[PDB]
RNA sequence: CGAUGUCGGCUCAUCACAUCCUGGGGCUGAAGUAGGUCCCAAGGGUAUGGCUGUUCGCCAUUUAAAGUGGUACGCGAGCUG
RNA sequence: UCCUCCUAAAGAGUAACGGAGGAGCACGAAGGUUGGCUAAUCCUGGUCGGACAUCAGGAGGUUAGUGCAAUGGCAUAAGCC
RNA sequence: CCGACUUACCAACCCGAUGCAAACUGCGAAUACCGGAGAAUGUUAUCACGGGAGACACACGGCGGGUGCUAACGUCCGUCGUGAAGAGGGAAACAACCCAGACCGCCAGCUAAGGUCCCAAAGUCAUGGUUAAGUGGGAAACGAUGUGGGAAGGCCCAGACAGCCAGGAUGUUGGCUUAGAAGCAGCCAUCAUUUAAAGAAAGCGUAAUAGCUCACUGGUCGAGUCGGCCUGCGCGGAAGA
């Protein structure tokens, strides 16, 4: 099982996310069910070397945050144009 | 030399090359070029990278190009002055931004696919990489 | 020595050195493999 | 390739030991495939391929199986060394073809010191069950 | 533009190197002479005549070689028209 | 000389020997009012009749039409009797 | 007549996916513009009339564009700033670039741009790394075991990686073009022993093999090793009077 751990962003906005793209992290949104939305912050190679399996996108996720698990499934994700690196994930609580 | 076989109008402004690409990821091959700069790609420097990819990879395969010159880019005549009206149309351009994919490829081996595209980015003035196809 | 821009090599027995600064590239069997930056 | 398939030959040879018996050394430092068509076609001559030579005398390869089988083969482990099993008729000829071989055109045979029946050392030996 | 005088030619030169020769070297499909290409190197030298107002250019005959360009397409308070 | 769009940077306006097109008319009905109606195109079937005249349905929904060049509008129709 | 077919070709409508448009918007900002109310401030800074002018040759820089070569200290439009009509400090010199708007005098002090080794006034200031090219103190496509890092990955003390030694295997004159293609020329076929392995050879070498080799394959050997990635700074490319 894929896990990773993340943390929740406590500013937004565009400022805020190219900081944590420059800080070797980025944003990420977990939503769906009835519960709301959650902003997480989660490190970029540590994601980019677990996103390179094509099982990453088939199977669940377990996200730790706050020292809980959250079972979630890939749904979205956005790519740097000219660069292997990611700038935001969507994630479906499933 | 790939050029529309009919236009509304003749001549068109020049504009400006801002902001970033659409067509990133690939869609319809397996491996591509993805441009990395910002430059302006002629209907001859397109043939001559398609004809060098096609001797490189010996015809073998299916390829795909994702972009058109459709820009008609227009030049004066030499040693005349300036007005009297606007230049002859002589050559089409396609304009590029970081991030479009230029050529795609399918039913070829990575490792001649490598080859393949740095003989084309080797005629082609802007600077390119290599890319796969990812699952979303 | 053929003198260019762009130095690589040729054959399996071409070793690339730097001397004074300068790129060059040798090969221990083919003399017209010499190049020089 | 990896672990499994340097344990697999290896464990492969133990399994030669369990129902194998008399044993030779040879070290062919100038070896020729001419020579493999006189001990292996010999091989040929007993019954078939499951003779082994199995040059791989590492001391954690062939003298890793060792301490399983046969410890007193530890100290053949060094130089160039390529063990020797049997299987069909116990204590058969396929030592004395070493010494033999080596004065018919080999260079050299590991100065034929042998292996493990009485657990001796080197000593040409016609005392054979003939 | 209440004037910076203009093409060519003669005399007079000077600087530069992407060098024509001389100098040294690498490769050569360099057996040798004779060659082809490339690197360094400006110290020195780098033609006389017929045609044309001509630079350029054609031809004759030499030369180790008969360089490329800048100097207000060098130089008329130096000459020529 | 006058009219439509872009350049014209989301109020108006805004230039070039800029890029694309038009006008120097017409109508006593092509005006007003009242009353009524909605096509372009395609498919199927039918005599001359053919890809396309006329006639029946069906799909389609302004992709037609505006007296004229373009733009903005027009179903309560500004379109059609 | 009617046609039965496939076929080195092209392709309408529709559907699925990918793009582009100043003269294309089923979408649509930020700014800007009109009007109203409200507190504060600004020498009424606003408007109307009358007297008097001057001017209608602008340039540069930023942003938004057309024409040019997405050339010009080039030209044509919108906005702002400066010069014009603005002195002073800074960019070595410099009308338009940055800071900053000179009533006058003072051998008083505090700062901005910009600097603190000398010319020339101020740190040879402290801690932390980078550079060895005078990079700094002119430049590209492209090329390189230049180093300073980050994250991974392969192989690896049953021995990796180099070296250091033995062998790299029966035909096969190959299925072949056969001049000869013998393991290395175009078809191929690619078995099968022996194996510890080895393509019925990857190359030089060839008439072609041999040969010399390459994977290999054993033996030796005693800790790493190999290649991609993301980057900080640096080198070549780099020729003028
Ligand atoms: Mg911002
Ligand atoms: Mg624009
Ligand atoms: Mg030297
Ligand atoms: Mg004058
Ligand atoms: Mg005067
Ligand atoms: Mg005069
Ligand atoms: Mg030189
Ligand atoms: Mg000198
Ligand atoms: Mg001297
Ligand atoms: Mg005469
Ligand atoms: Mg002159
Ligand atoms: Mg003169
Ligand atoms: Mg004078
Ligand atoms: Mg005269
Ligand atoms: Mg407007
Ligand atoms: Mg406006
Ligand atoms: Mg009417
Ligand atoms: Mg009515
Ligand atoms: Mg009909
Ligand atoms: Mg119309
Ligand atoms: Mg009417
Ligand atoms: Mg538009
Ligand atoms: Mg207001
Ligand atoms: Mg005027
Ligand atoms: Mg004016
Ligand atoms: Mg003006
Ligand atoms: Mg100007
Ligand atoms: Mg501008
Ligand atoms: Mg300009
Ligand atoms: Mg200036
Ligand atoms: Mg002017
Ligand atoms: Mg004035
Ligand atoms: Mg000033
Ligand atoms: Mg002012
Ligand atoms: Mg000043
Ligand atoms: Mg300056
Ligand atoms: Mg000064
Ligand atoms: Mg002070
Ligand atoms: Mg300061
Ligand atoms: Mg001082
Ligand atoms: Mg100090
Ligand atoms: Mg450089
Ligand atoms: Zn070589």
């Amino acid at each position: 099982m894929f896990t990773i751990n993340a943390e929740v962003r406590k500013e937004q906005g565009k400022g805020a996310s190219r900081r944590l793209r420059a800080a070797n992290k980025f944003p990420a949104i977990i939503y769906g069910g009835k519960e709301a939305p959650l902003a997480i912050e989660l490190d970029h190679d540590k994601v980019m070397n677990m996103q390179a399996k094509a099982e990453f996108y088939s199977e669940v996720l377990t996200i730790v945050v706050d020292g809980k698990e959250i079972k979630v499934k890939a749904q979205d994700v956005q790519r740097h144009p000219y660069k292997p690196k990611l700038q935001h994930i969507d994630f479906v609580r499933a | 030399m790939l050029q529309p076989k009919r236009t509304k109008f003749r001549k068109m402004h020049k504009g400006r090359n801002r902001g970033l690409a659409q067509g990133t990821d690939v869609s319809f091959g397996s491996f591509g070029l993805k441009a990395v700069g910002r430059g302006r790609l002629t209907a001859r420097q397109i043939e001559a990278a398609r004809r060098a990819m096609t001797r490189a990879v010996k015809r073998q395969g299916k390829i795909w190009i994702r972009v058109f010159p459709d820009k008609p880019i227009t030049e004066k005549p030499l040693a005349v002055r300036m007005g009297k009206g606007k230049g002859n149309v002589e050559y089409w351009v396609a304009l590029i931004q970081p991030g479009k994919v230029l050529y795609e490829m399918d039913g070829v081996p990575e490792e001649l696919a490598r080859e393949a595209f740095k003989l084309a980015a080797a005629k082609l003035p802007i600077k390119t990489t290599f890319v796969t196809k990812t699952v979303m | 020595m053929k003198v260019r821009a762009s130095v690589k090599k040729l054959c399996r027995n071409c070793k690339i050195v730097k001397r004074d600064g300068v790129i060059r590239v040798i090969c221990s069997a083919e003399p017209k493999h010499k190049q020089r930056q | 390739a990896l672990n499994l398939q340097d344990k697999q030959a290896i464990v492969a040879e133990v399994s030669e030991v369990a129902k194998g018996a008399l044993s030779a050394v040879v070290a062919d430092s100038r070896g020729v495939t001419v020579d493999k068509m006189t001990e292996l076609r010999k091989a040929g001559r007993e019954a078939g391929v499951y003779m082994r030579v199995v040059r791989n005398t590492l001391l954690r390869r062939a003298v890793e199986g060792t301490p399983f089988e046969c410890l007193k083969d530890a100290f053949v482990g060094p130089t160039l060394i390529a063990y020797s099993m049997e299987h069909p008729g116990a204590a058969a000829r396929l030592f004395k073809e070493f010494a033999k071989a080596n004065a018919k055109f080999e260079v050299k045979a590991a100065a034929f010191e042998g292996e493990l029946i009485p657990a001796s050392q080197i000593d040409r030996l016609a005392t054979l069950p003939t």
